[PDB]
C-alpha cells in the first residue's frame, strides 16, 4: 500500500465549511458562499437611549403646549433638547386653541432646540393685562398661557393698543402672539368694547393682520370661544410693532432662537438609560449596519432605510462540497 | 466509493482545511499532507475587508428633517412630502440591491482568482517536471518527499535539480 | 486529398450571427453582439384599457363638480373609482365658483375614491332653504349643486344661525360647504339681511371663519356673483360646529372617506375594452420592460419613467465575423 | 482564398453553429465535423436568464402620487413639485444607463469566460498529447478518428491509450 | 561577458512612472496607478462670464424693485434676461411695501425672463389718478411706483371703482396691483372716504379679495403705512375685473409673459468679459468635469454636485516599481 | 544588487519604456534589446478614452429650479426644499463614489488583462521552442538574434524552422 516512489501529487484547493449561507449576485440569484454579512439592521432594543444626544421627554405636553405655557406643562419653561418627544397620552388643558400652520411653529421651536424665553417690558396702556380661564386652572384659580398675556377692557374701554419693541440684539427674537375669538356678539363687547377687534403684528418688511370672528365653536373645558395663535420673528436691526384694537392675546416677551442638530419626534418608546448615536420612533437602533428597514424616521447617524429586510454581503468564497 | 486519491480545486472544496482559506494538499513517498497557503489566503482576506469597510464607510448624520406620517388629511403639500420620501427610498433601496449584488460577484470573482492565481504560480514553478491532471492537482514526475514538496510550497523548489529524473519519466 | 492519417485538428468555437445588434457598455460604445432586447418601453395603445383598474370616465365633468353635484354631473352620484380620468371637453354649467386650494380638495377625494354621500338632517331655524339659480338649470327650473344648500332670508330676517353635527361613526366625515360672494351691497341685503355675512365651521381642533366680499366678477352663465367652496374633514370622535350670519352655502352631508389605491388622471385617451396593469395619459402600456419614456405620470404596476427612448440589453455574446 | 483549413475563437465566429452557442469542429482521418457543446451553452444561457429574470423582477406598484403636468403658473410649490420630479428621472436615468452597461459589460464577460473555460477544459484532457495552435484549435499528434473525437466532446478520453503515439510524433 | 550563443529570454512588460498617483477601488482604498485625472471641479474664476447667457445685474435693485418701478430702478424698464443677478446691497427706496408670497411672485417674474409692460388705458372714474410720496422721491418731488396708480378721493367721495379689461391676445398677462394699509383711522377716511375699503381682483375662474388694516407699522422712509402686493395673471380669452370701494393700488397695465430658460441668482460676483456656460454664485465654473463641489445653486449646463472635494479616475494601469 | 538579468510583468513594471505601455525586452547572442508593443498600448488607450468619453458624455443642462439657501426662519415649506436637494445631493454624491471606484477597478483589471493578452500570445507563438520562466519572461532555446525577436513582436515567428533545434536543447 502507498503509492510510487517515483512520483507525487501536488493538488491546490480551497477550504468549504458544512455551514455555506447562500447570497444574490449579477450572475445567480441564490449562491451559496462560505460565510455573509447582514447590512440591513432590522431590530430595536425598543428604548430611545438617553445618550449622547439630549433627549426630552414631554410626557403629557407637546412641543406647543411647552411653549405657550399650558400650566401642566410648567416644568417645560426654558427647556433645551437635541430631540424633544412628543407622546401620544400628551393632552392640552388650558384656553382651547388653534395655530394655523401648527405644523411651522411646532417645525421652527423644535430646529431652534430652545424654549428660552426673556420678559420683555411691555407697556400696555389702559387696559387689563392678565385675565385667567376657568378652562386653564393654576391651581384653584383661574389661570392662562404662561407665556401670553390676555388683555381685557379697563374701567370701560379698550384704547387702540399701539406698541413697540425693538431687537438690539444679535440673536433672531420669535414672539407667540394670539387673537381671541368669542362665541357671542356679546362676548366680544363686553371684554373689548369694540364689537370686530383686529391684530396687526409687523416688523419692517413683514406684517400679519388678522380680524377676530365671533360665533360658536365645540365646547371644549367649558367654552366656544377659541384663541389662534400667530408668531412674528424679529432679526437683529428689525423693530417689532403690534397694533390692536381689541382682542390680542399678547407676548410677554421673545423666544431666543437657535440654529443646530436639534429636532423632534413622535414616539412611545421609553426613555433607556443607553447609549446610542442613531434614534427611531421604536427605539434606539445599532448604526455598525449601511441600512436598516426599522422606520424613514431617524434622527443621528442611522443606517439608511431601505424597504428590503434582510441583504446579505458574501465574506467568503463560493462554498463546494 | 474510493478513499485514497487527492483531488483539487476542479468542482470540489476542502472541508477539512480549517487553517487557510486556500493551500496544499500532497502525496508521495511518506504519505499524504495538507499546508495552508497564508499568502493567498490573506490576500482575499485583505480585499474582502476592504469593500466591508467601504461599505460601512460610516453612517450619514442627519438632524430635523421633513414629516414622513400624519394624523391629517391635507392634500397637495403632504402629498408632495410623502412622494418626496417614497423616492428616496425606493432609489436608497435601489443602491442597496445593486451594491450587493455586485459586491457579491466581486467577492466571488476575486476569490476564484486568488485560487487560479496560486495554481499558476505553482505550475510555473514545477516547469518540465510535472503535468497539469486536470483536477487541481499536479503530477510531479520525480521523487518529491515532504521536504522537496515543502519547497515548492516555500517558493524555493529548484526545477534544474529535479529535470532530467523527471523529463525520462514524463518521456523516454 | 483529405489531411494526414497521422494527427487531427480539433477546434474550439462560438456561434455568431449574420444580424448582429449593437449595445454599449463599460468598455465600448458600440459593440455588436449576436442578440439584445429593449428595455425601454416607448409605444402605447392609446387607450386606457378598463381592466383590472375600475376606471371611472368624467366625460363632461371634472371631479369637483362631480362631488359638488353640477346637474349634468348628477350621473356620478355616489360613484367609485380606482382611477377617475378628467377629459378636456368638460364643463360647468352651474353657479360659477372657485376653489380656495382647488388642487388639494381635487386631490384628498381623487384618493379617497368615492363620492359616497349621507344626507344628514340639518336644521336650519328662520332661513328659506333650496335656493336655485338660472345659472344651474336643473330641467326648466332654476336650481342648484345636488349636495349643497343655498340658504336665504325668510320672512325679513336672517336669524345667526348655529347647527352642530357630532361624528359618531368610525371613519372621517368630508364636509363640502360654501360661501356666497354676491356683486352688489344691494344684492347681500337682499338676500341676507345683514350687510356682512360670516361663515365659521369649526371642530374641536380647528376652525376656518370666511367673510364675504361684495363686488362684480366676469359674467359666467348670467352671473358677476360667486360661491367660493370650503371643505372641513370631522373625525371619529369630533364634533361639527356651523355658525354663520349669512351667505352660507349649507351642506346637506358628508362624503364618507376612504383610503386605498385611488387616484385621478387628467387624459383625453379613449377607454378600452382590454386589459392593461400600468395607465398613462397616453393610453395603457405593458409593463413587461423594466423602463418605460411614454410619460412621467402613471397609475398602477408600471415601468420607471426614464429620458432615453431606447436601452438595449444584450442577451448573447459578442458577434464576431 | 482559402477554403480547407478549419479555424478556432481566436477573432473569429462559426455562422454554421446553429444548435448551440460554443462548440468543436474537427479534421481528421475521416474528415470534418461539428458539434456543439450543450454544457457551456446552457450556462450561457442560465447566466443571461438570470440577470434577464432580476433586471425584469417586477415593476413598482404606485397609485396616486403628485401632479406632474400644470395648467397654471404659480412660484413656489409648483417649482418644487416639478423639481422633485425632474430630480427623480434624472436619478432613475442614471440608474437606467448605468445597469445597462455594466450587465452587456458582464454578459460579454461571461460569455467570452465560458469560451475560455471550454477551450481550458479539453486542453486539460489532452495533456501531453497536443499542442496549441494559437488559433483557438489543438494539433492532436495521433490518429483520432470520430470516434476518438466524440470521446473528447464527450470527457471520456483516455490521454493515456495515445501517449507513447503521440510523444513519438511531437519529438523524436 | 555576454549570455549565451544557443537561447534568448524574452520578457513582456508594462510601463511604470516614478510619479505615480493614489485612486480608490472597490478592491483597495489607496493603489498607485500611473495617471489620473479629477472628476470634481472645485474652484472659480470668481467672475460671472456675461456670454453666452445674458446676465443682466440688478445692482442696486431687486427683481421685484424693478418689476414695481421704484424710481432709482428705472433703468430696468422693459429688460429681459437669462440669468438676473441680485446683490446684497440691493435696496429699496419707495413706498414701504409688503409682498405675501413674495418668494412665488419673484420666481414667476424671474422664469418669465422679461419686464415687457404694456400700458392699458384703465378708466378710473371718480377718483383722482397718480398719487405721490415722499418716501418715493423721483427728483425733488413726490413719487410712487412706476407701474403703479396710487388712486384717491376726487372732490369728496370716492365712488365704487369697478372696471374691466379683456385678454384678447395669444399670451398670458401679468397684472401687479396693491392694496393701501393706512396708519389712522383718520388717515384712511382722508384717503378714501369710506372707513374699510376693499379690493377684488378677479376673473372668470378666480378671484383674490383683500381687506384693509389700519394700524401703525415700524417707521420706514417716514412712514407707518404700508402697501402689500399682489398679482393676477389673465390666460388668452380670459377677462380681468377690478371693483374697489377704496385703498386700491391699480396697475397701469400688463407684464407680458413668456415661458423659457430664464432664472435668478442671488451672487455678489463680479460680471466677467468672458465665456462660460455653467454659472454659480461663486462665479462661472468650467464643465469639462461631470461633478463639482462648488456651489448647489447652478445655472446653465454644469457638472453635478457633490459632497466630494475630490474624486479621482484613473486613467492608466497600476503603478509598479 | 545583481544588473544583468532582464525581467517581466511579474511583480515589476519598466520605468524606461517611454514608447509604449506594453513591451518586449530580450537578451540574446547581439546584446540586449527593448521594443513597444503599439497594439496592445493602443487597445488599453481607446478603452479608457471610451469611459472617459462616457463619464464626460456632457453635462446636464438646467435653469430655473428652487431656491436652495434662505435669508428668514419658515417651517414646513424651506424644510421640504431643503430636504429635496439635501436628499438629491447625497444620491448624486453617491453615485460618483460607486462611479470612479467601479471604473478604477475596471481600467486596473483592462489593463492587467492586454499584459497577460500579449503573454499568451506570445506564449502561443513558440509553442514548443520556449518555457515560462516564471517571472513574465520565456526562455528560447535556441538562437535568436534580433531578426529572431522582431518576428516574434511583428507575429512572424515560423515556430517549426526552430523547432528541431529547440526540442534538443530542452530534453535530449
Ligand atoms: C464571517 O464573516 C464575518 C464578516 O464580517 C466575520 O465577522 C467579523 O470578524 C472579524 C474578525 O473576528 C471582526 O473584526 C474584529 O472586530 C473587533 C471589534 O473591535 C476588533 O477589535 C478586531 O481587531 C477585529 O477587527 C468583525 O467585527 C466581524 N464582523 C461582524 C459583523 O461580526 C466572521 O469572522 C466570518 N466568520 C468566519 C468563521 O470566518
Ligand atoms: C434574443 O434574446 C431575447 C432575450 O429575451 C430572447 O427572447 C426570449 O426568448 C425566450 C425563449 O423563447 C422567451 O422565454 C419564453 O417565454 C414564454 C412566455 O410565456 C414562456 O412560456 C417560455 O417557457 C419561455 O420562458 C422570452 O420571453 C423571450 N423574450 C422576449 C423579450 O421576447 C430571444 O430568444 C433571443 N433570440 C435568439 C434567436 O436566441
Ligand atoms: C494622464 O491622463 C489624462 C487623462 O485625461 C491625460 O490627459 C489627456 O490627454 C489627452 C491627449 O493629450 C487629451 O486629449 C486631447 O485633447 C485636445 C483638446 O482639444 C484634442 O485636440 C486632442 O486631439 C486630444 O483629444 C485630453 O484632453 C487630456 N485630458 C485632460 C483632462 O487634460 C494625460 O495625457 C495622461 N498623461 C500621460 C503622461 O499619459
Ligand atoms: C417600527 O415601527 C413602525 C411603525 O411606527 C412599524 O411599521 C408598522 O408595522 C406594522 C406591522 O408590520 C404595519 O401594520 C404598519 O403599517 C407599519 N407602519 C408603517 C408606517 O409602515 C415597524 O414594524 C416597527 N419595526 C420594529 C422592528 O419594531
Ligand atoms: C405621450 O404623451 C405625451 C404628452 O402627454 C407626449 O409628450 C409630448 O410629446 C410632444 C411631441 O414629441 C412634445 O411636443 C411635448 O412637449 C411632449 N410633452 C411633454 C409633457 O413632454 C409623448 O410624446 C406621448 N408619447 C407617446 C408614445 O404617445
Ligand atoms: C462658494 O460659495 C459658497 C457659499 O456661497 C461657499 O460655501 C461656504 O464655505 C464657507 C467656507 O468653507 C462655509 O463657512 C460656509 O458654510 C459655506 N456655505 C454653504 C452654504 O455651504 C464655498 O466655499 C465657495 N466655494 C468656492 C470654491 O469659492
Ligand atoms: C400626565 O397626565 C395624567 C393624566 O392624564 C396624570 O395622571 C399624570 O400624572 C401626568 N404625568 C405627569 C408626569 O405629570
Ligand atoms: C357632454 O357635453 C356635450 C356638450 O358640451 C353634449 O353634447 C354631450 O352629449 C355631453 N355628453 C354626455 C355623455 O352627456
Ligand atoms: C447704488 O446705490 C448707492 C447708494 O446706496 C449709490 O451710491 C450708487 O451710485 C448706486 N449705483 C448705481 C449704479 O446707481
Ligand atoms: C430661563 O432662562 C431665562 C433667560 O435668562 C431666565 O430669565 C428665566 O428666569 C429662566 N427660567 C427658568 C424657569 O429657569
Ligand atoms: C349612494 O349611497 C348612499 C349611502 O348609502 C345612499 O344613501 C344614496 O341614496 C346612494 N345614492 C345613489 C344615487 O345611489
Ligand atoms: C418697453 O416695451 C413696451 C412694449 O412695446 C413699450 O411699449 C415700452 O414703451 C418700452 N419701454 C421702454 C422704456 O423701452
Amino acid at each position: 500500500p502507498g503509492n510510487d516512489n517515483s512520483t507525487a501529487t501536488l493538488c491546490l484547493g480551497h477550504h468549504a465549511v458544512p455551514n455555506g449561507t447562500l447570497v444574490k449576485t449579477i450572475t445567480n440569484d441564490q449562491i451559496e458562499v462560505t460565510n455573509a454579512t447582514e447590512l440591513v439592521q432590522s431590530s430595536s432594543t425598543g428604548k430611545i437611549c438617553n445618550n449622547p444626544h439630549r433627549i426630552l421627554d414631554g410626557i403629557n405636553c407637546t412641543l406647543i403646549d411647552a411653549l405657550l405655557g399650558d400650566p401642566h406643562c410648567d416644568g417645560f419653561q426654558n427647556e433645551t433638547w437635541d430631540l424633544f418627544v412628543e407622546r401620544s397620552k400628551a393632552f392640552s388643558n388650558c384656553y382651547p386653541y388653534d395655530v394655523p400652520d401648527y405644523a411651522s411653529l411646532r417645525s421652527l421651536v423644535a430646529s431652534s432646540g430652545t424654549l428660552e424665553f426673556i420678559n420683555e417690558g411691555f407697556t400696555w396702556t389702559g387696559v387689563t393685562q392678565n385675565g385667567g380661564s376657568n378652562a386653564c386652572k393654576r391651581g384653584p384659580d383661574s389661570g392662562f398661557f404662561s407665556r401670553l398675556n390676555w388683555l381685557y377692557k379697563s374701567g370701560s374701554a379698550y384704547p387702540v393698543l399701539n406698541v413697540t419693541m425693538p431687537n438690539n440684539d444679535n440673536f433672531d427674537k420669535l414672539y407667540i402672539w394670539g387673537v381671541h375669538h368669542p362665541s357671542t356678539d356679546q362676548e366680544q363687547t363686553n371684554l373689548y368694547v369694540q364689537a370686530s377687534g383686529r391684530v396687526t403684528v409687523s416688523t419692517k418688511r413683514s406684517q400679519q393682520t388678522i380680524i377676530p370672528n365671533i360665533g360658536s365653536r365645540p365646547w371644549v373645558r367649558g367654552l366656544s370661544s377659541r384663541i389662534s395663535i400667530y408668531w412674528t420673528i424679529v432679526k437683529p436691526g428689525d423693530i417689532l410693532v403690534i397694533n390692536s384694537n381689541g382682542n390680542l392675546i399678547a407676548p410677554r416677551g421673545y423666544f431666543k432662537m437657535r440654529t443646530g442638530k436639534s429636532s423632534i419626534m413622535r414616539s412611545d418608546a421609553p426613555i433607556g438609560t443607553c447609549i446610542s448615536e442613531c434614534i427611531t420612533p421604536n427605539g434606539s437602533i445599532p448604526n455598525d449596519k449601511p441600512f436598516q428597514n426599522v422606520n424613514k424616521i431617524t434622527y443621528g447617524a442611522c443606517p439608511k432605510y431601505v424597504k428590503q429586510n434582510t441583504l446579505k454581503l458574501a465574506t467568503g468564497m463560493r462554498n463546494v462540497p | 466509493g474510493i478513499f485514497g486519491a487527492i483531488a483539487g480545486f476542479i468542482e470540489n472544496g476542502w472541508e477539512g482545511m480549517i487553517d487557510g482559506w486556500y493551500g496544499f494538499r500532497h502525496q508521495n513517498s511518506e504519505g499524504t499532507g495538507q499546508a495552508a497557503d497564508l499568502k493567498s489566503t490573506q490576500a482575499a482576506i485583505d480585499q474582502i475587508n476592504g469593500k466591508l469597510n467601504r461599505v460601512i464607510e460610516k453612517t450619514n448624520e442627519k438632524f430635523h428633517q421633513i414629516e414622513k406620517e400624519f394624523s391629517e388629511v391635507e392634500g397637495r403639500i403632504q402629498d408632495l412630502e410623502k412622494y418626496v420620501e417614497d423616492t428616496k427610498i425606493d432609489l436608497w433601496s435601489y443602491n442597496a440591491e445593486l451594491l450587493v449584488a455586485l459586491e457579491n460577484q466581486h467577492t466571488i470573482d476575486l476569490t476564484d482568482s486568488e485560487m487560479n492565481k496560486l495554481f499558476e504560480k505553482t505550475r510555473r514553478q514545477l516547469r518540465e517536471n510535472a503535468e497539469d491532471m486536470g483536477n487541481g492537482c499536479f503530477k510531479i514526475y520525480h521523487k518529491c518527499d515532504n521536504a522537496c514538496i515543502g519547497s515548492i510550497r516555500n517558493g524555493t523548489y529548484d526545477h534544474d535539480v529535479y529535470r532530467d529524473e523527471a523529463l525520462n519519466n514524463r518521456f523516454q
